């Protein structure tokens, strides 16, 4: 269930979901 | 060391031969325009992103 305490407002296992999938690469593309 | 390059090819700094002082080089200010249309049918109005 989505954790109203956290900005997210995601669930628990969302945020870990989240934190486990991942001049900067970006800024030269 | 001279010119910089970044983890691309790209030279994102030079050293002032004259001054001996690094500067980091920024491409000039550059992006894609898209305009939003209701449709000409509708009305000549756009929006520019």
């Amino acid at each position: 269930l989505p954790d109203p305490s956290k900005p997210s407002k995601r669930s628990p296992i969302e945020d870990l979901l989240f934190n486990k999938v991942t001049r900067d690469l970006i800024c030269a593309q | 060391q001279q010119f910089g390059r970044d983890i691309a090819d790209t030279t994102d700094a030079v050293r002032d031969p004259q001054t001996l002082e690094i500067l980091d080089i920024t491409p000039c200010s550059f992006g894609g325009v898209s305009v939003i249309t209701p449709g000409t049918n509708t009305s000549n109005q756009v929006a520019v992103l």
